């Protein structure tokens, strides 16, 4: 009835071969050949995966591979793709009528390095009218996940006022995407002209800038 | 094809109780169990129990002994689970399963039920452009948004021109924001030459409030 | 020359009712009023024959088959009874001819703590036949699904140990049985009472 222990996360490179380790004791995965496997990709429900620690559901691919040694049961995915990237979670009969998962497994594939196409939105002028205006700036397909946005108004850098949210890796060309929404009031708006997004990656040469001036089509 | 559909996602207040129903079709009812998985957000699945639509027999795991129960209609073919006392960490996705038993797996899942545990109102969003810029942005490439602003009660589902454009869709998670309302980003990358010829919709469902919002993006003047 | 009834009745410890105990009894002269005569018996019930007036008849064979149960279930222990004793444990045919004797045994079958020594099948496919002995311990499916050899959800596994705790009372205390049946078979009978 204690949770099963899977790595935080696993990543490898595509056409690769990795392995994820989930652990109990010996009341549950040592006791019944009864492991199955899941697949969660972001915001969608699991998928059956692997059952009595190997076989395989009839649908899923072939390269699912399913082991188990002692007290630890393993799943295995070769011919690693960019679809592969989802949670993946464990489950074993515990005894008295009791399933039992893991704490999950986020797989990550990597890729090469891939610079961010950087968009600038200014506030919609419906949004001005109630009094609040929302600057969006972009950071578009990009690997690595690390990046470094920053906000500049009138050349002045702006701290404490945006937030930050980045996507789940793509399942076709595995990168990833992140917003940055600075908020200001819409009399805080209207006393600057330069409103500048400023970004900062391993794939840019040198930091990207994208502006405009307030109230210019 | 197997099939299990719940019911929608719901606020509640702290203390009361959510019944969770979910609809099974395309294979014989009582040749299975009935698992609940719920998933609280960004944490692991959670076995919260079983049942047989056979017999009725039910268990459930000891931390939720007392406060949960489900029940099986053979008749509408329907599970319901059944929450008391809810308190603010049972906000989560719920999700009903299609069990092997002994068998050894679940096999088809629901496609889940979000319950939020608060206090605060259902308040609905209001949708805003982020328009397409002048300058062709990067390459042949440009991007366009809405973003979904001030609504309380998560979730929210947008698709663009009515599931017609998915290619280089990217919606971001929502960002809790310091109001205590929810805030997020849907944006897409079109070709350029596409700005004035083609019209482009985001469809906003805020589901919780019924509110269903179609805003035009377009280039500004 | 003596039947040799004090290793059946006199025994230090009986079978579990699910596995009950089968003493094949011939080639000896036995006194039934000498068995009748012990006041330790809270059972002595005898079908197809009389009790008293049996070392007049002779029977081919006669068997002595011996357990142990609840109280409450000594009524099971009879041509015609239904429960989880009769149907799934040990039963009699409907014209069973013999002798149905059993006692109260809570000072030999009961430990402090529980004794959990005796069991009983809780759960059957199917009704036991009359004089069928079913030691089998496959878990027993109640549900729609399999099982694979593993105890869960509606996978249960047959057998239960009855509680014999000293405490107990009277119907859920420990109760030694003896039957005895009287094969009648065209053969040279063996058993007599002169
Ligand atoms: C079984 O054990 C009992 C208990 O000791 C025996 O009972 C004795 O029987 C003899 C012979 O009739 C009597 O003289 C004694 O008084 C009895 N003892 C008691 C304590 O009552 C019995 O003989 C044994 N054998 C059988 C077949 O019952
Ligand atoms: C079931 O739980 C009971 C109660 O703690 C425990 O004694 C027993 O070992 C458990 N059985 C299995 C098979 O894990
Ligand atoms: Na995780």
């Amino acid at each position: 009835q204690s949770a099963l222990t899977q790595p935080a996360s696993v990543s490898g490179s595509p056409g690769q071969s990795i392995t994820i380790s989930c652990t109990g004791t010996s009341s549950d995965v040592g006791s019944y050949n009864l492991v199955s496997w899941y697949q969660q990709h972001p915001d969608k429900a699991p998928k059956f995966m692997i059952y009595e620690g190997t076989k395989r559901p009839s649908g899923v691919s072939n390269r699912f591979s399913g082991s188990k040694s002692g007290n630890t049961a393993s799943l295995t995915i070769s011919g690693l793709q960019a679809e592969d990237e989802a949670d993946y979670y464990c489950c074993s009969y515990a005894g008295n009528s009791t399933w039992v998962f893991g704490g999950g497994t986020k797989l990550t594939v990597l890729r090469t390095v891939a610079a961010p196409s950087v968009f600038i939105f200014p506030p919609s002028d419906e949004q001005l009218k109630s009094g609040t205006a929302s600057v969006v700036c972009l950071l578009n397909n990009f690997y690595p996940r690390e990046a470094k946005v920053q906000w500049k108004v009138d050349n002045a850098l702006q701290s404490g006022n945006s937030q930050e949210s980045v996507t789940e890796q793509d399942s076709k060309d595995s990168t990833y995407s992140l917003s940055s929404t600075l908020t200001l009031s819409k009399a805080d708006y209207e006393k600057h002209k330069v409103y500048a997004c400023e970004v900062t990656h391993q794939g840019l040469s040198s930091p990207v800038t994208k502006s405009f001036n307030r109230g210019e089509c | 094809q197997v099939q299990l559909v719940q019911s929608g996602a719901e606020v509640k207040k702290p203390g009361a109780s959510v019944k969770v129903s979910c609809k099974a079709s395309g294979y014989t009812f009582s040749s299975y169990g009935i698992s609940w998985v719920r998933q609280a957000p960004g944490q692991g699945l959670e076995w919260m129990g079983w049942i047989s639509p056979y017999n009725g027999n039910t268990k459930y795991p000891q931390k939720f002994q007392g406060r949960v129960t489900m029940t099986t209609d053979t008749s509408t073919n329907t599970a319901y689970m059944e929450l008391r006392s809810l308190r603010s960490d049972d906000t989560a996705v719920y999700y009903c399963a299609r069990d092997l038993e002994l068998g050894g797996g679940f096999d088809y899942w629901g496609q889940g039920t979000l319950v939020t545990v608060s206090s605060a109102s259902t308040k609905g969003p209001s949708v805003f452009p982020l328009a397409p810029s002048s300058k062709s942005t990067s390459g042949g490439t440009a991007a366009l948004g809405c973003l979904v602003k001030d609504y309380f009660p998560e979730p929210v589902t947008v698709s663009w021109n009515s599931g017609a454009l998915t290619s280089g869709v990217h919606t971001f998670p929502a960002v809790l924001q310091s109001s205590g309302l929810y805030s997020l980003s849907s944006v897409v990358t079109v070709p350029s030459s596409s700005l004035g010829t083609q019209t482009y919709i985001c469809n906003v469902n805020h589901k919780p409030s019924n509110t269903k919002v179609d805003k035009k993006v377009e280039p500004k003047s | 020359n003596l039947c040799p009834f004090g290793e059946v009745f006199n025994a230090t410890r009986f079978a579990s009712v699910y596995a009950w105990n089968r003493k094949r009894i011939s080639n000896c002269v036995a006194d039934y009023s000498v068995l009748y005569n012990s006041a330790s018996f809270s059972t002595f019930k005898c079908y197809g024959v009389s009790p008293t007036k049996l070392n007049d008849l002779c029977f081919t064979n006669v068997y002595a088959d011996s357990f142990v149960i609840r109280g409450d279930e000594v009524r099971q222990i009879a041509p015609g009874q239904t429960g989880k004793i009769a149907d799934y444990n040990y039963k009699l045919p409907d014209d069973f001819t013999g002798c149905v004797i059993a006692w109260n045994s809570n000072n030999l079958d009961s430990k402090v703590g529980g004794n959990y020594n005796y069991l009983y099948r809780l759960f059957r496919k199917s009704n036991l036949k009359p004089f069928e002995r079913d030691i089998s311990t496959e878990i027993y499916q109640a549900g729609s699904t399999p099982c694979n050899g593993v105890e869960g959800f509606n996978c249960y596994f047959p057998l239960q140990s009855y509680g014999f705790q000293p405490t107990n009372g009277v119907g859920y205390q420990p109760y030694r049985v003896v039957v005895l049946s009287f094969e009648l078979l065209h053969a040279p009978a063996t058993v007599c009472g002169p």
